């Protein structure tokens, strides 16, 4: 356990808490001596607002660390705004995952096309064409997804998967004409 | 009874129930349905399913049938249009027919037969919604259609199992949607500015005690939103060349992607002042992360936009009317959502407020449906 000293107005409250706790638990422990509901607490540590989800020890918090508490009567507005971003980031990421699974399946057909050829067989130009366009459709779906950070990295890697499978299909088509 | 906007690229169906019009969404939840019929070796698709597999099966996916209805194979415009459509058009004793491969065989269809298929679908969309069969309809056509074109459109309805109560003009349908005929008193001059579905039509009507008369039509049969997308596409092709010394214009896959992204950006610019464009690995592994302001979009289209006032002027003159004698201005068609279009038109009418609150893709079917209810 550790001693964290939270200033609220001119009053300082000392809270004994385990360094593995989240900032959310710290807020909950503060409701008692301050009267402020945890959802309404803005906690400042080293001039930085701390997300309830973040953990004390990871965050640098040590014994005798100093924080500031500020009440926010408009917290709900802020919670819904944050949930909205979280929900949007998730939707885009899941949209790319779904496409990724469709790309797996189309790639399954490209690989089977390669094997067939290697093994002396022949694949109809029409079937190669179809899979190329099915792949282009997945590419177009990918371009429709607004993304940044890790989700954009995800989008770009699926685009690269698609472009590789198509390059292969193109090579097959040339080989057979 | 239902009203159907049988449009050149999309169609829309409405039904007047409980003292109100409802515009009916199809199976995918869309309130408009592509006027597309596609033929495969196994089946025949209509609507969204047809438009969706177009890149897949381009020479057997028919669209733009409305541009052939009532025409002669000989018509310069037909022979000219044929060089652009991927499907075939053949001559049947002077009459045009689209020609495709269906279940292995070569088949040909009159423009109206293709339209009857679109109508059947619009019918079925409504029936699906009502849980009851639909027998009677009003179907719309452009004001400049002749009796031959009107009749063919009617026959299309008939083949689709519809009793066509009446064929009415699209601009008239739109004026009806806005209740202009119920603005009682002295005759009213109405200008309908319809920019959408790959065509641009300006119509002037006079309404007198609820009787409609077409005073003049003007416009451009080959101006629509694709022209605006093209200016954006070419702009960005240029940008890529100024940034990477590469010309993507020959790579069809890259152009398709940029075109599609440009279509999205255009719509975004109708409600925002800037749009962001991102295409990963567009060309030779080169990402394209850029953007465009509404202002730059307007500039690229400055001539096209301004030029929409030319048919407005021609239509006025031919009606023997000065701008100042127009009592009602109506905006219809998807492309009238472009702010710069709306501004150019209002300004040209010295500030007068435009009728535009009704979804521009729907106003026509809305008017058609009102009329259908009156006629039934």
């Amino acid at each position: 356990m550790i001693r964290v000293r939270i200033k609220y107005g001119a009053v300082y409250h000392e809270i004994n808490i385990s360094p593995q706790a989240s900032f959310g638990e710290l807020k909950k422990m503060l409701t008692g001596p301050t009267g402020i509901h945890h959802q309404d607490q803005k906690l400042m540590y080293k001039d930085k607002e701390r997300d309830s989800k973040a953990f004390l020890d990871v965050s640098g918090v040590k014994d005798k660390s100093k924080m500031v508490l500020i009440e926010d009567p408009l917290s709900q507005e802020k919670r819904f705004l944050e949930m909205r971003k979280i929900a949007k980031t998730e939707k885009a990421s899941k949209a790319i995952s779904d496409i990724s699974l469709e790309v797996d399946r189309l790639g399954g057909r490209v690989s089977a096309f390669e094997m067939v050829t290697k093994k002396g067989g022949k694949i109809a130009e029409k079937d190669l064409v179809t899979v190329i366009e099915l792949l282009m459709n997945e590419l177009i779906k990918l371009d429709a997804i607004v993304a940044e950070g890790d989700v954009k990295l995800q989008r770009k890697m699926q685009v690269k998967r698609v472009q590789n499978y198509v390059e292969t299909l193109d090579a097959l088509k040339v080989k057979n004409s | 009874a239902v009203g159907i906007d049988l449009g050149t690229t999309y169609s829309c169906v409405g039904v007047f129930q409980h003292g109100k019009v409802e515009i009916i969404a199809n199976d995918q939840g869309n309130r408009t349905t592509p006027s597309y019929v596609a033929f495969t070796d196994t089946e025949r698709l209509i609507g969204d399913a047809a438009k969706n597999q177009v890149a897949m099966n381009p020479t057997n996916t028919v669209f733009d049938a409305k541009r052939l209805i009532g025409r002669r194979f000989d018509d310069a415009v037909v022979q000219s249009d044929m060089k652009h459509w991927p499907f075939m058009v053949v001559n049947d004793a002077g009459r045009p027919k689209v020609q495709v491969e269906y279940k292995g065989e070569t088949k040909s269809f009159y423009p109206e037969e293709v339209s009857s298929m679109v109508l059947t679908k619009m019918k079925e969309i409504a029936e699906a919604y009502l849980g009851k069969t639909v027998t009677n309809a009003v179907v719309t056509v452009p004001a400049y259609f002749n009796d031959s074109q009107r009749q063919a459109t009617k026959d299309a309805g008939t083949i689709a199992g519809l009793n066509v109560l009446r064929i009415i003009n699209e601009p008239t349908a739109a004026a009806i949607a806005y209740g202009l005929d119920k603005k009682v008193g002295a005759e009213r001059n109405v200008l309908i500015f319809d920019l959408g579905g790959g065509t641009f039509d300006v119509s002037i009507l006079t309404i007198e005690d609820g009787i409609f008369e077409v005073k003049s039509t003007a416009g451009d049969t080959h101006l629509g939103g694709e022209d605006f997308d093209n200016r954006m596409v070419n702009h960005f092709i240029a940008e890529f060349k100024r940034k990477h010394k590469k010309d993507i214009s020959e790579n069809k896959r890259a152009v398709r992607r940029l075109r599609t992204a440009c279509e999205r950006a255009k719509r975004t610019l109708s409600s925002s002042t800037q749009a962001s464009i991102e295409i990963d690995s567009l060309y030779e592994g080169i990402d394209f992360y850029t953007s465009i302001t509404r202002a730059r979009f307007e500039e690229l289209n400055a001539d096209l936009f301004r030029g929409t006032l030319d048919p407005v002027e021609k239509a006025l003159r031919d009606a023997k009317l000065d701008k100042s004698q127009i009592h009602d201005i109506v905006l219809v068609g998807g492309s009238t959502r472009i702010p710069k279009i709306q501004k150019l038109l209002q300004d040209f009418f010295n500030g007068k407020e435009l009728n535009k609150s009704i979804n521009p893709d729907e106003a026509v079917a809305y008017g058609a449906a009102v009329q259908a209810a009156i006629l039934s």
